[PDB]
């Protein structure tokens, strides 16, 4: 029909990109600082 | 792709955009791993 059935599309997805982004940032920033927490005593 | 009906302009930044959400949803799954990883380094004293 017209653009706004694949825009419709669009937008959702691009609302995934900013939840995914978000986690994908949460996650690595848990990482960042649970290798932290573990080497200074694992390995010291 | 975007011969018709939907403008090229948005169906562009849509295979890009889905391209992004594959990617992340899979990096995502990955940093999980990460995440384990590590707790499976906590696992010692």
């Amino acid at each position: 029909m017209d653009s706004k059935e694949d825009e419709e599309r669009y937008q959702k997805l691009v609302t995934e990109n900013e939840q995914l982004q978000r986690l994908i940032t949460q996650k690595e920033e848990k990482i960042r600082v649970l290798r932290q927490r573990l080497v200074e005593r694992g390995d010291a | 792709g975007p011969l018709g009906s939907s403008v090229s302009e948005l169906e562009q930044r849509l295979r890009d955009v889905k391209n992004t959400n594959s990617r992340f949803r899979k990096a995502l799954m990955e940093k999980e791993n990460e995440l384990q990883a590590l707790i499976r380094k906590l696992g010692p004293e």
